């Protein structure tokens, strides 16, 4: 069994109001990881549960270059701890707050790796429901790393619906915000945000008050400025159509309608899956250790320590299984 | 440059 004392810990990456993550060597290999480290206790209280668990059972069978891979799922008496892959890149959200906006060249090779990573999902059953900049994170070379797999839903195939009022306020889907079920064409309008994103280095609809925000996610037209390519327009107003059963991707064949889009007319998505395409980015990262692409806010503060109490579906080991 | 945004459940 795998313990706390199994890892040296170097540096706080991201914290939430959960628990934390943070950049960890594992001392019988002296490799790097990164550990989301959740207090239980705080789980219990949210009845969060299952949703916690379906995170490491989702994590411990998906297997694909553009999500988080996860190492080590354990638990101790009183805490939950993932260990995955450190993306050395940082989050998306850095990056984009960094330089205000990209590139549609940019944006189009980020995309097609999201796209590629939500076709495999949806292909599983698996519908992701919290596609976001902080969520999307880069690897050493640049490449696109899916995180955060807490709000997952399995079992969804075809026009199977969900109940759960869950996501993230400034990307929930406009049908998450009427009364009764959804289906997986969520994914594709969280898509269609971060490339929204992206290409206008703003979110389409915000406001700090959610009431106000929600207004506007079910009722505002979405604008564009005008330099925006017709495709670029074309592919934003077809993400964010706020009819699911007419939004691109919400049909039978899922994720071929976002890839046959125009917008992505010069990618070959063989070429995609397979690492073939060359990030824009290179992360300037000059060692293991190096956090440049995490802020401040995090790697700043230093790291102190704050009966059957068992999760049945933890406990995992890559070696093992 | 948005503020960080927070995931929610029910
Ligand atoms: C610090 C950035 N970061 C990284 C990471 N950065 O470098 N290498 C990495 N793998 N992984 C993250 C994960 C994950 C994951 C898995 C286990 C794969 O599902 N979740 C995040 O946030 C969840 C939630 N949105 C707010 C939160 C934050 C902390 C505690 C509780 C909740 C942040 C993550």
């Amino acid at each position: 069994k795998v313990t706390m004392n199994d890892f040296d810990y170097l540096k706080l990456l991201g914290k939430g109001t959960f628990g934390k993550v943070i950049l960890v060597r594992e001392k019988a290999t002296g490799r790097y990881y990164a550990m989301k480290i959740l207090r239980k206790e705080v789980i219990i209280a949210k009845d969060e549960v299952a949703h916690t668990v379906t995170e490491s059972r989702v994590l411990q069978n998906t297997r694909h270059p553009f999500l988080t891979a996860l190492k080590y799922a354990f638990q101790t008496h009183d805490r939950l701890c993932f260990v995955m892959e450190y993306a050395n890149g940082g989050e998306l959200f850095f990056h984009l707050s960094r330089e205000r906006v990209f590139t549609e060249e940019r944006a189009r090779f980020y995309g097609a790796e999201i796209v590629s990573a939500l076709e495999y999902l949806h292909s599983r059953d698996v519908v992701y429901r919290d596609i976001k900049l902080e969520n999307l994170m880069l690897d050493k070379d640049g490449h696109i790393k899916i995180t955060d797999f807490g709000l997952c839903k399995e079992g969804i195939s075809d026009g199977a619906t969900m109940k759960t009022f869950c996501g993230t306020p400034e990307y929930l889907a406009p049908e998450v915000l009427e009364d009764n079920d959804y289906g997986r064409a969520v994914d594709w309008w969280g898509l269609g945000v971060v490339m929204y994103e992206m290409m206008c280095g703003r979110l389409p609809f915000y406001n700090q008050d959610h009431e106000r925000l929600f207004e506007l996610i079910l009722m505002e037209e979405i604008r564009f400025p005008r330099t925006l390519s017709p495709e670029a327009k074309s592919l934003l107003a077809g993400l964010l159509k706020k009819d699911p059963k007419q939004r691109l991707g919400g049909g039978p064949s899922d994720a071929k309608e976002v890839m046959e889009h125009r917008f992505f007319l010069s990618i070959n998505w063989q070429d995609v899956v397979q690492k073939k395409l060359l990030p824009p980015f290179k992360p300037q990262v000059t060692s293991e250790v190096d956090t440049r692409y995490f802020d401040d806010e995090f790697t700043a503060q230093s790291i102190t320590i704050t009966q059957r109490t068992h999760f049945p579906q933890f406990d995992y080991s890559a070696s093992i299984r | 440059g948005r503020p960080r945004t927070t995931s929610f459940a029910e």
